[PDB]
């Protein structure tokens, strides 16, 4: 699951993908907010 | 304490602890001539270190006044006045890491006073014990503390300050940033290094850079600019903690 990160649909069946911006959120203003964003898309 | 079986008596316990009121008072004013020029001669230094020794050894008496846990001793104590003199031993303490944060005349005097804090910090706890349900004396060391909350919050994020930076300082922006690791890791190498971290405020994280004393071009060595004291103000504020 290292190489499922970047994709696309990623919760395909799960719930939401809204997620994905919102751990952005909790992480990518301390690291990298457009490295990890476009590390997830 | 008492000297019942005499006709007359004294309580010595109260005259030691107006004594160190004395005391307090005049470091205080010592510190208030002090506060405004910053530029501290060798002599007020090294009679001050002397101070420190008398303090130090008042605060011994007072340990060993309450050594065990003589309860009547706790009581004239409790009704004792020596709290605001610990207040403006904290207020002391508090603008007193700051300036004498800077320099190699400042770390002598200043490992004394850290002492003196963890000292009479030892003295609040070992007159603490003798609590049971939330401790009427706990209560009034409660009104003490929260009381003088202001300037516990300097030196307690001071602590974390040197605390928590003697810590990162391993590797991962440190390390392996030079090839070497001794500390030619330069000021703004360390600098954005504190930036990739994120952890701190900027303001002191550059007030240490400030205190990186300026490794004869940029850089700043590992242990000689934190640990070396911050393993002591580590047991420190372990004692406060
Ligand atoms: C999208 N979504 C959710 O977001 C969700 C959920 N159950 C809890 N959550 C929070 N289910 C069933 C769900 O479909």
């Amino acid at each position: 699951d290292r190489l499922v990160i970047n994709t696309q649909s990623f919760p395909n069946n799960y719930w939401d993908k809204f997620v994905k911006r919102k751990v952005m959120d909790k992480y990518g203003e301390f690291y990298g907010r457009d490295r990890i964003s476009e590390l997830l898309g | 304490r008492t000297q019942t079986g005499n006709n007359t008596t004294v309580n010595i316990i109260i005259s030691t602890v107006d004594y160190l009121l004395r005391v307090q008072e005049s470091i205080s004013d010592f510190y208030w001539y002090y506060s405004g020029k910053d530029v501290i001669d060798e002599q007020g230094q090294r009679n001050f270190s002397k101070a420190i020794q008398v303090a130090k050894q008042v605060f011994n008496t007072l340990t060993e006044y309450i050594q065990g846990p003589c309860t009547g001793n706790q009581q004239s104590l409790a009704h004792s006045r020596l709290w605001d003199a610990v207040v403006g031993f904290l207020h002391v303490f508090a603008h007193m890491q700051m300036k004498l944060s800077q320099d190699s005349s400042q770390i002598e005097l200043l490992k004394e006073l850290m002492d003196l804090q963890k000292d009479m910090v030892v003295m609040l706890l070992s007159m603490l014990e003798g609590n049971v349900v939330n401790g009427t004396i706990g209560k009034q060391m409660v009104d003490m503390l929260v009381e003088s909350s202001n300037n516990v919050e300097m030196i307690l994020k001071f602590f974390d300050m040197f605390l928590k930076l003697k810590d990162l300082t391993s590797s991962d922006t440190f390390k392996e940033y030079d090839p070497d690791g001794k500390g030619v890791i330069s000021k703004r190498d360390f600098h954005k290094a504190m930036e990739s971290h994120k952890h701190y405020t900027q303001s002191e994280t550059e007030f240490l850079l400030s205190c990186a004393e300026t490794d004869e071009n940029e850089t700043l060595d590992y242990e000689e600019f934190v640990k070396r004291f911050h393993e002591p103000a580590k047991d420190i504020g372990f004692n406060v903690a």
